[PDB]
C-alpha cells in the first residue's frame, strides 16, 4: 500500500545521518536553555513584555549570586 | 473568634404585601364535607324505621 | 430575582471556583515568602524590607481580589456584575474554609512581622493599620454588598 504523505525523520534518525564531547556540551546547554524557557511565559507575551522579563531575571540571579559569595 | 464561626449563607428578602396576595388567591380549600359517595351510602337513610 | 438566581446557579462560576483546587492555599504561602527574598536581595535593614512585604502582599490581594466587579469573561445576561471576586467564592456563602483561611493569614503575617519593627511606633502603627483597615475589614461577615460613595 502507497499513499500521497511525505512523512517526516525523528531527530534521532537525522543526527544518525549526519553525524566527539562537543555534542555533549550542546546537548547539556540546549536542555538548560529549553528548562529555563519553557516554564515562563515567554511564548504568551510581544517582544518588549520578554525582553524585559529577561533583563529582570538576570538582574536577580547576578545580584544574589555576587551577595552569596 | 473568627476561626469559631459556622457558614451561613446570607439572609434573604421578605416577601411583599402584592405578592403574599397573589399566594393567597392561588391557594384553594377543599369543601366542608365531601360530596362524591352520599348518593351510594344514603340507603341507611331512606330504610331507617 | 428568580431568573438571576437561576442564571447564578446553572453554571459553576469558573470565575471564582478554583480557589478550592489543589494548591491555592500553598501558593499565598509561596508567594509571601517570594517577596520576603526579593525584598532582602534588595538589601536594605530588615524593618524596612517586612513593612515593604506586608504593604505589597495586602495592596495586591485588596487591588485582585475586592476592587473590581464584574467576570472577565462572558457568563450570563449580566448575573455577577455588581459583585466582587471576594464575594462570588463559594457562590455566596460566607465563613467557608477558603474565607477562614484567607481571613488568617493578614494576621499571622503581622505576627510574624511584628518583632523586627517593634522598636519604631511610626512603622508599628502605620503597619497595624494598614493590616487591619484593608486586610481585614472589606473580608468581614458585615461589609458584604455594602455600596458607599
Ligand atoms: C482596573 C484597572 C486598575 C488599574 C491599576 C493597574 C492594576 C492592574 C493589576 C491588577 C489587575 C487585577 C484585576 C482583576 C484580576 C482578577 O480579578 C481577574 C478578574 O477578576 N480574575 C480572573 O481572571 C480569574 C482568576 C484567574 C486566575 C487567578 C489566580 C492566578 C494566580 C493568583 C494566585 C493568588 C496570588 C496570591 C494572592 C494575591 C497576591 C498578590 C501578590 C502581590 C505581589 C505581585 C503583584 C505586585
Amino acid at each position: 500500500h502507497k499513499s500521497s504523505m511525505v512523512y517526516i525523520p525523528t531527530t534521532k534518525e537525522a543526527k544518525r545521518r549526519n553525524g566527539g564531547i562537543l555534542n555533549t556540551i550542546e546537548e547539556v546547554v540546549e536542555k538548560l536553555y529549553w528548562t529555563y524557557y519553557i516554564h515562563l511565559p515567554f511564548y504568551l507575551m510581544a517582544s518588549f513584555d520578554s525582553f524585559f522579563l529577561h533583563v529582570f531575571f538576570l538582574t536577580i540571579f547576578s545580584l544574589s549570586f555576587f551577595g552569596i559569595l | 473568634i473568627l476561626l469559631t464561626r459556622k457558614s451561613y449563607k446570607p439572609p434573604k428578602r421578605p416577601l411583599t404585601e402584592q405578592e403574599i396576595d397573589e399566594l393567597c388567591d392561588e391557594w384553594v380549600p377543599e369543601p366542608l364535607v365531601d360530596p362524591s359517595a352520599t348518593d351510594e351510602q344514603s340507603w341507611r337513610v331512606a330504610k331507617t324505621p | 430575582t428568580f431568573e438571576d438566581e437561576n442564571d447564578q446557579q446553572m453554571l459553576p462560576n469558573m470565575n471564582a471556583t478554583w480557589v478550592d483546587q489543589r494548591g491555592a492555599w500553598l501558593i499565598h504561602i509561596v508567594v509571601i515568602v517570594l517577596l520576603r527574598l526579593f525584598y532582602s536581595l534588595f538589601g536594605s535593614t530588615p524593618k524596612w524590607t517586612w513593612t515593604l512585604t506586608n504593604m505589597t502582599y495586602i495592596i495586591g490581594f485588596y487591588i485582585m481580589f475586592h476592587l473590581v466587579k464584574g467576570t472577565p469573561f462572558d457568563f450570563n445576561g449580566g448575573a455577577y456584575d455588581n459583585l466582587t471576586m471576594w464575594e462570588q467564592i463559594n457562590d455566596e456563602t460566607l465563613y467557608t474554609p477558603t474565607r477562614k483561611f484567607l481571613l488568617i493569614v493578614p494576621i499571622v503575617l503581622f505576627l510574624i512581622s511584628n518583632q523586627y519593627y517593634r522598636n519604631d511606633m511610626t512603622l508599628f502603627l502605620s503597619n497595624l493599620a494598614v493590616t487591619v483597615l484593608i486586610g481585614v475589614v472589606p473580608k468581614l461577615g458585615i461589609t458584604h454588598r455594602l455600596r458607599i460613595s
